[PDB]
Order: C-alpha cells, then sequence, then structure tokens
DNA sequence: AAAAA
DNA sequence: AAAA
C-alpha cells in the first residue's frame, strides 16, 4: 500500500563510495 | 591478504586464504497489510501483519 | 495486559468544596443538598447532620433540554459512610416543577440501584436509562439520588456523590490508537 | 473513557407509589404483595410488616403470551433491608393458575439468584432464563421474586423491588452514532 | 441499554421439591444429600440438620459420558444462610465410582471457587473446567458442590443450591435478530 | 477456558521496601506519606499510626507531562486493613503546585471511587479519567488517593496501596498470538 | 443465555490431599507451606496453626523458564477462613534464590490484589503481570501468595488457594463450534 | 544489493 | 587508476 516511503531509508546511489573500513563486510 | 594480493592485479584462490566460497546471496524487503478493529474500545484503531514470500 | 477503556460514571474533572449542612428527612417535602445544576455534579460532605425522621434527602442535577432524546443514561458513584448505622436505603428518583425546586416533589419515580451496604456505609456504581421528555408542559425535569429510611436515627453521615447525564462523550489517550 | 451502553434488568420508566401492608409468610399459600400486571413492574415499601410463621413471600407479575416463544430472559433488581436481622434468602418463583391468583400455588419452581447479603440487607441485580409456555393449555404463567426463611423474625421491612420480562429491548441515545 | 445476552450457570428449567434431612459431616465418607441424577440438577432445603463432626457434605451430579470431550464447563449457584454462623467454607469436588455412590470417597480432587461469605451466608455463581474421562476404566465421574469445615457448630441451614453440566447450550428470544 | 487479557491497573514491576511511620490527619494541609515521583508507584507499610483528628492523609504521584494529551486515565488498587475501625473513606485527589510537595493544598478536586469496605478493611480496584494540563503556568500536577474521615480514631494500619498513570501500555505473552 | 467461556484462573485438573501443619509467621524469614513445584499448583488444608507473631507466610510455585518471555500472567484463587478473626492481608509475592527454598528471601516485591474480607474470610479471583527474566543470572524466580500481618493472632485457619502461571491456554467443549 | 518497480 |  506504501512503497517508495517504506522502502529503504534513502534514495539510489549513482556516484562516489563513501564508506571505507578496511575491507568487505556484508 | 587477499586484498593485498588483488592490489597487484592478481588473484588468490579460496583455498590460499582457508576462506568459504560463496554460491549465491538474495536480498528483498518484507512487507504485508492491515486489520481494523470493529469493537466498541478499538474502533478506530489498526494492527499491521508482515508476510512475504521469498 | 490490556486497559479496560470502558467505564459507567465518566466523573466530573471539577469537584465543589467539602461543606457541613444539617438536614431533617421528610416524605412528602423531601430537603435538596444544593442547588441544582446543569447536567453533572459532584460533592463532598465533612459532616452531614440528619435528625430523626421518616422520609429521605436527595442530590440533585437539572437535566439538560437540548439534544432532543427521550431516552438518556444516567450514572451514580457514592461512597457515603459514617460512625453508626442510621438504617437507610437509596435509589434513583425523577421529578418535575415549573420553578427552581429547594425540596422533592410529592409525587416520583423511583428506580432501582444495586450496590453494598455491609454496616452503615454505602458504595455504588450503577447506571440506568431514564426518559428525559416532561410530562407536563412548562416543566424541567431532575433526576437525582435519594436516601431514604422509614425510621431514621439521629447522627451525622460523610461521603461524596457524583451525578451525571450522558448527553455527550469522553475521549481518552489510547496509546495503541 | 467510554460508557458501558449494556447493562442487566432495564427498568420501567414508572413506578408505584410508596405502600405499607402486614403480611403472613406461608408455605403452601405464600401471599402476593400486589395484584400481578402484565410485563415489567417496580414497587417500593415504606413498612412491609412481617409476622412470626414459616414460609415465603413474592411479587408477582404475569407473563406475555404474544410472541409466540418458550424461552425467554426475566431480570430482578431489589435493595431490601431493615432495622433488625431476619434471617431470610431470595431466590426466583415460577408457577401458573387458571385465574388471578392473590397467592401461590403449592407446586412451583425456584430458580438460583446470585445477590449480596450482609446482616438484614439484601441487594441483587441477575436474570435469568424461564420457560414461558403453560404446562396445562387454559393457564397463565407468573413469575416473581421470594423471599424464604425457615422461621422469620417478627420485624418491619422497606425497600424496593422490580422485575422485567425481556420481551421488547428498549434504546438509548448513543452520542457516537 | 441493550441487554446482556450472556451469564454464566444456565439454570434448569425445573426443580425438585423443597425437603428436610439430617446429616453428619464426615473426612473419607461425606454424604451426599440426594441420589445422583444425569446432568443438571437443582434443589433447594427447609431444614438442613447439621451435628458436630469434621468434614463436609455435597450435592452430586453424575457426568454425561456422551459427546465425547475429555475437558468440560461446569457451573455452580447458590444461596445457602442459616440462623447462625456454621464456619465452613465451598469448594468443587470430582470423584469417581463404579456404582452409585451414597457418599464421597476418601480420595477427590478440589477446584477454588470464589463467592461471598458474611457471616454464616453464602452466595457463588462461579464456573470451571473439569476433565471428564474416567482415570480407571468402567467407572463414572461425578462432579458437585462440598461444604468444609474443620469444625462444624450444630444447627440448622436452608438455602438452594444447582449444579450444571455444559454439555449443550439453551438458547433464548433476542428481540433484535 | 479462556484467560481475560484485560484488566484495570496494571501494577509495577517493582515495589518499595515495607516501612512504619506515623502521621497526623489535616484538612487544609494533609501530609503526604512519600516523595512523590514519577507516574506509577506501589508502597506497603508494616504499621501506619494515625492520631485523633480530623481531615486526611494522602499518596501521591506526579503526573509525567510528556506526550502531550489533556485526558488520561490514572487507576488503582489498594488493601489497607487494621485491628480496629478507624471510620474512614476513600476517594482519588487531584492538585498542583509549583515545587515539590510534603503536603496536600487546600483546594483540591475528588474524583468518585467504589470500593468495598466490611468494617476497617478498605479494597478497591478501580480507575477514572482525570485532566492533566495544569491550570497556572508553571505548575506540575498531581494525583493519588486520599484517606478521609470526619473524626479519625486514634490506631495503626497496615495494608498496600499502589498507582499508575496510563501514559503507555504494557504487553504480556499471549500463547494463541 | 449463552455461556461466558472466559474466565480467570483457570484451575489445575488436580490438587494435592489437605495436610495439617503447624507454623510461625516471619519478617525477614517467612516460611513456606509446601515443597514449591512447576507452574501451576492446588492445595487444601484442614488445620493451619499460626502462632502470635509478626511478618507473613506463603505458597510458593517455580516459574517455568522456557518460551522465553519476560512478561507473563500469573493468577490467584483461594478461599480461606476459620472460626475467629486473625486480622491480616495478602498480596502477590515475587522472589528468586540460587537453590530451592524453605522460606522467604528477606528482599522481595509485592504486587495488589483486590479480593473481599468480610471479618476473617478471604476469598480472591484477580490476576497480574509479573516479570520472570531473572535479575541475577544462575537463579530461578518464585511467585506465590503471602499473607502479611503487623500483628498476628494465635488461631487456626482453613481454606484452599490455588496458583497458575499463564504459560500455554487450555480448550473446553463449545457446541456451537 | 538498503534505497518503489 | 580509482567510485580499491
Amino acid at each position: 500500500m506504501a512503497k517508495s516511503y517504506r522502502r529503504g531509508s534513502s534514495g539510489k546511489k549513482k556516484g562516489s563510495r563513501l564508506w571505507y573500513v578496511g575491507g568487505s563486510q556484508f | 591478504y587477499r586484498d593485498v594480493i588483488s592490489s597487484f592485479g592478481g588473484k588468490t584462490s579460496y583455498d590460499a586464504d582457508n576462506r568459504p566460497l560463496l554460491l549465491m546471496r538474495s536480498n528483498f524487503w518484507a512487507s504485508g497489510y492491515d486489520v481494523d478493529g470493529t469493537d466498541q474500545t478499538s474502533l478506530g484503531q489498526f494492527s499491521g501483519r508482515v508476510q512475504q514470500t521469498f | 495486559m490490556f486497559q479496560e477503556f470502558v467505564s459507567k460514571h465518566n466523573s466530573p474533572f471539577t469537584s465543589l468544596p467539602m461543606v457541613s449542612k444539617s438536614v431533617t428527612p421528610s416524605v412528602t417535602a423531601a430537603p435538596i443538598l444544593s442547588t441544582p445544576r446543569n447536567q453533572q455534579v459532584t460533592e463532598s460532605f465533612l459532616d452531614l447532620t440528619i435528625a430523626t425522621a421518616a422520609g429521605g434527602i436527595a442530590s440533585i442535577i437539572s437535566v439538560d433540554p437540548s439534544a432532543k432524546a427521550d431516552n438518556q443514561v444516567f450514572s451514580v458513584c457514592a461512597h457515603l459512610t459514617g460512625a453508626a448505622d442510621l438504617k437507610y436505603w437509596a435509589a434513583l428518583v425523577r421529578f418535575e416543577s415549573a420553578t427552581v425546586p429547594t425540596t422533592v416533589t410529592p409525587t416520583f419515580d423511583l428506580f432501582p440501584i444495586a450496590g453494598t451496604y455491609s454496616n452503615g456505609t454505602y458504595i455504588v456504581k450503577d447506571c440506568a436509562t431514564i426518559k428525559t421528555f416532561p410530562n407536563v408542559a412548562g416543566n424541567t425535569v431532575y433526576v437525582g439520588l435519594m436516601l431514604f429510611s422509614n425510621s431514621w436515627v439521629a447522627g451525622k453521615l460523610t461521603g461524596i456523590i457524583s451525578i451525571n447525564q450522558v448527553r455527550t462523550e469522553i475521549t481518552t489517550l489510547q496509546p495503541l490508537k
């Protein structure tokens, strides 16, 4: 009954990477 | 260790560093619907239940 | 557990100050403890002095004539007590008059009310349905609680009495709504 | 909070005037306080004088034969009290006769009723289901409240008793409807 | 207002005649006031004479074995009273035997029941769920109300007791249906 | 049978230790037994000594100002008892002050509460709706249970009192959910 | 009418045999009448002898740790009575210990319970919600009914007490299903 | 592969 | 060469 404003917390990522924790993290 | 080798342009098998082999990953979101109360006290409140097939 | 959001006799949000007075029970001229006011009321007494006589006393409200509907619900809650046993019982009363009354008319209608009475303490939280249209045009209907006894015992009484007329309903906070 | 719009023993809109009389309890000829009338009734007493005897007394109504249905609900509300302890108990009664009765027939059926009894004050607001079709053709069924004691104590009693037969239902004002 | 069409302990449509008898309370041989009969029963007493002893007395019904279902509901309503204080309490009882019993077996199960007890008057309208399948094959289960006291006081008792087994349900007239 | 998952006065999960103190009832300066704390509280007493005077005593909580809503439900459960009869009655109280109070203000509002009172034992499990917005800006509203008597009897009292404010609800295990 | 298939304190299907014992009330070492057992229990007493002292006695069960859920409902039903007045009151108790206890720990939590108390007879059918997770790891939580008095009177008591923990629900026969 | 399909 |  409500797709966009109930699924996810932000928009789609089309740009540079933001987070670097030292490797893969899942 | 496998990240250091990857920066040089090489690669390591999963037997080199003794790591498990990933076969498949699945990602989905779970949704549902709402149920309405119909008695004197709960007329106007709702309860949500989540049921998603995958 | 869940809350019970359902009750009888929703009470007024403000109460009258505690007072003291002396009355004499009467059969045809039962006195009224306070001046009747519109719809709900709640009052408490520090010392209510009753003389030895036969009859009753009443606490009365004035019925609201707006929202034309013959059948309406009236509720009551009272914890009257004392130091001795005065040998009394209680019931609801309905009567009407053309002016503001200080007593009860000789003719009236009684409605059964179920409470508790151990020795001289009376507690009740009951309600009933009473007609509100006047029988004779130009009159105002009055409803209240009457304490009746065939032979009163001289003594003093204290407690609290509250009357409500269900013409509207009160909303409350329900955290799950 | 919300109002409870649900109750037992909806009461008649008019009540009989308060009276006084003297009765003698009987086992096979239990007296009736007033002339039975159709369906509901409510009455109050200023002084009911009971002599020392064994048996019971009853307040009786006449069952409405219209709206053919064998099983119907009967309700009661009464706050009987006095100055002394008379050592009595109460229950519902069913009996039938071919004419208007002044007493109760020797054979009758009793239905348990749960109330309150501290010393000599009895209060109850219970109800029960009773068959209405007569056992013998040409008779009229009677239902009421009976006060029974194996050994009555001489004294005087006062209170109010109300009986109702649920053949129809009463509507009231619900502000949210 | 609306009628409450919901109640505990629907009562039998016919009652046994009032009787009088004398019993002696026992701990291992508690007597039975009447011959047990199938499913519901209701009885009243004019004078029940109890001697000074220790133990209990019971009014018993026989469980209906048809409609195979282990868990069933049993209800009770009783207004026992008297002239003096006999210092007793009550609870439900379950026991079984291979023949029609005149007393209660030494081994039995008790179920708590919540009523009212002012001085010597007991009133209750409670109900409970009890297993109905016999523990030993070839026996019949019995359920009833037992009055127990560690030291009875010599005296006489009067009242009415009713027991019901909920194997079926009773329909009543609902005017709005 | 099914469980009733619905009740009045859900109780706090922790209780204060039992204490003993002596108080003097007052009409305009009614003392407070303990320091008021936010929302719910429950306390028990081993010996509460009351001197001969006129007035009342109260157990008070402080209303939570968050979750802005004028009308909210307050509940109470208390089993106060003693060795003698102190001739008192109880009701809910509402008052406000600009600082943490040790007594009750001369002006307050009373709300009827229906319980049980046999000789000197008081038991109640009632609830009511009370406004929470202060009448004068900069004050804090206080709600509690007050025991009032026109003439106290010197003696000692013991029991337990619990107060709750319904700002949120408590969940419990329902096996069928 | 219809059956009420909804009740508080569903009772165990088997009860312990009636016993007799003597206890001494204590404030910090309140004795336990029987060895605690898992979840529900019901017991009856023929003569419980209480000496003159100050403190309380308790009947305790052991909380079932399976079906991990912090909040659960506990119910109680008890009809304790006697020949004299012992001047006591009752409430629920929660405490925990690392071993099987014979007494109650000095520190415990009390939960208000609303019943009836005329002279020395106590009847109650209430229930409450209590947390079940232990505060200190490696302990077992215990819940029961405690009778407390600031000054006990020497005497003997008799009655029946039943405790239940709502971890599962019981089904019953509904003829209309 | 958190970010409507 | 980086959005590694």
